[PDB]
């Protein structure tokens, strides 16, 4: 399962 | 052994020429599973292992919405790195992002690790400690202090330690057949005259999985180092591996030589001799 | 700036026995940008279904990529991968060797 | 020169629409909407009778800036009008939402001063303040690094009426990229 989690950077 | 999930993202500039190229893709050790290419018809997260298609719409739906999100990302990311480097719209750019967490044989965390690269070259990476984060330049400081702000850390040591440690030791349970097998090479070896005083002598290694395997000529049983051609492992097309190694004797000095295979899924390392 | 240049392996799943069918292989790995071409010839001329696998990255975030035919080899029928890049003059070509 | 305002409001959440409507008392038969930055663009609309709708969509941070509308008759020449007032669009909730706080207390005797301040142990470079009922908002540096927070004052002056107050925290190189909202204050004036 992948991250769902993600930020600009 | 150790086991390993890992995923790769590639985002490729194309100006003029539409929206960035996106490719994910998920691995469990040697082994591809899942894909997504955002070119491809679908536009759906799709299966690549067949014990992974157990796994119902809902899961599906998660992965889709959630590597899409990951596209868009991506996309703007983009932009933004144009932006920090004073880059050009007219040329193409490529961001890169691997992360993943491996477990022992006794099924505990041994660690996990994200780095991401711009136009191949470390941008920023996760500290060993999963706490921090490592910038390689002052574009990716920048980058370094809006995650910090955005908790990006802990986030990803909580996906680290949490489902992916999960998720993997739940695909190496469904997918035990394949995932968990020993699949030993099939060697043997060529003989080839190149002079009539020279032949080469090749040994050989198909069929083989996983792919780590270790490929050694000895000459009365000391080591062939500099004057042994290897060359790098490669797919075989069918989930195994393959790889040769291949040495330059004198005529027939061939006896003396001996060819040394070391994969796990040998009882014993073997020795081939002509 | 950076900019890899691909190595290139062109051989068959399984050792090649005339009139058996089989599959041919072309693995692409080591090279940056990602941008790529790669061809698969029968006698000098592009065999048209050819698949790939997804691309994906190494260590050193250098990328690499399968390409590969179902085929069926004979004595006659010469084989090579022909690779396009940027870091190519030209664009390379490797012929299959039967004989290894 | 035309007016140009956005609907319901100039900071838009993520993922969220918002519309950048063009308005002008003298008729008018072409509008632009010209985005300033590093990703500039223009829009054209037609309009009607006379205004333009620019929908602006699903917000992200390539979204974000200094919008500035224009008008003209007819094509050619672009008989350019002078440039709106600037609109500033903003993208919010992308970090970690800061502290607010009233200094002496955030209820405060009529005539009384009043100072607010945002905190946050983010390394934020600046500080913006928005009040209910005004369309801008108070914007002042951060100081450097004190107990391991960062931190702006905005002195009010003087209190007559309230105000619910927000604070928002960014970085110096997206500065229409903003953290999320503070928890909401309420100033009373006893």
């Amino acid at each position: 399962m992948l991250i769902y989690s993600m930020w600009g950077k | 052994g150790s086991h390993s999930m890992r995923y790769f993202y590639t985002s490729v500039s194309r100006p003029g020429r539409g929206e960035p190229r996106f490719i994910a893709v998920g691995y469990v050790d040697d082994t591809q599973f899942v894909r997504f290419d955002s070119d491809a018809a679908s536009q759906r997260m799709e299966p690549r292992a067949p014990w992974i298609e157990q796994e119902g719409p809902e899961y599906w739906d998660q992965e889709t919405r959630n590597v899409k999100a990951q596209s868009q990302t991506d996309r703007v990311d983009l932009g933004t790195l144009r932006g920090y480097y004073n880059q050009s719209e007219d040329g193409s750019h490529t961001i890169q992002i691997m992360y993943g967490c491996d477990v022992g044989p006794d099924g505990r965390f041994l660690r996990g690790y994200r780095q991401d690269a711009y136009d191949g070259k470390d941008y920023i990476a996760l500290n060993e400690d999963l706490r921090s984060w490592t910038a390689a330049d002052m574009a990716a400081q920048i980058t370094k202090r809006k995650w910090e702000a955005a908790h990006a850390a802990e986030q990803q040591r909580a996906y680290l330690e949490g489902r992916c440690v999960e998720w993997l030791r739940r695909y190496l349970e469904n997918g035990k057949e394949t995932l968990q097998r020993t699949d030993p090479p099939k060697t043997h070896m060529t003989h080839h005259p190149i002079s009539d005083h020279e032949a080469t002598l090749r040994c050989w290694a198909l069929g083989f999985y996983p792919a780590e395997i270790t490929l050694t000529w000895q000459r009365d049983g000391e080591d062939q180092t500099q004057d042994t051609e290897l060359v790098e492992t490669r797919p075989a097309g069918d989930g195994t591996f393959q790889k040769w190694a291949a040495v330059v004797v004198p005529s027939g000095e061939e006896q003396r030589y001996t060819c040394h295979v070391q994969h796990e899924g040998l009882p014993k390392p073997l020795t081939l001799r002509w | 700036m950076i900019q890899r240049t691909p190595k290139i392996q062109v051989y068959s799943r399984h050792p090649a026995e005339n009139g058996k069918s089989n599959f041919l292989n072309c693995y692409v790995s080591g090279f940056h940008p990602s941008d790529i071409e790669v061809d698969l010839l029968k006698n000098g001329e592009r065999i048209e279904k050819v698949e790939h696998s997804d691309l994906s990255f190494s260590k050193d975030w250098s990328f690499y990529l399968l390409y590969y035919t179902e085929f069926t080899p004979t004595e006659k029928d010469e084989y090579a991968c022909r690779v396009n890049h940027v870091t190519l003059s030209q664009p390379k070509i490797v012929k299959w060797d039967r004989d290894m | 020169k035309p007016s140009l305002l956005a609907h319901p409001g100039p900071l838009v959440k993520s993922e969220e629409t918002v519309i950048l409507q063009c308005w002008s008392d003298v008729r008018f038969e072409h509008f632009l909407l010209h985005r300033e930055g590093k990703y500039k663009d223009t829009l054209h609309l037609i309009g009607e009778h006379s205004k333009a709708n620019f929908s602006i969509g699903p917000m992200m941070q390539d979204l974000a800036g200094t919008y500035r509308c224009y008008g003209s008759v007819t094509h050619s020449p672009y008989q350019l009008s002078a440039p709106s007032d600037p609109l500033d669009i903003v993208i919010t909730g992308l970090y970690e939402k800061p502290s607010l706080s009233a200094q002496p207390g955030p209820t405060v005797l009529a005539g009384e001063s009043v100072t607010l301040s945002c905190s946050s142990r983010s390394s934020y470079d600046m500080y913006h303040l928005s009040r209910e009922g005004e369309a801008h908002e108070r914007r002042f540096s951060a100081g450097p690094k004190v107990n391991g927070t960062f931190q702006a004052d905005f002195p009010l002056g003087p209190a007559t009426h309230g105000g619910t107050y927000r604070c928002f925290g960014s970085f110096r190189d997206s500065p229409y990229e903003w953290s999320n909202s503070s928890d909401p204050l309420l100033v009373s004036v006893t």
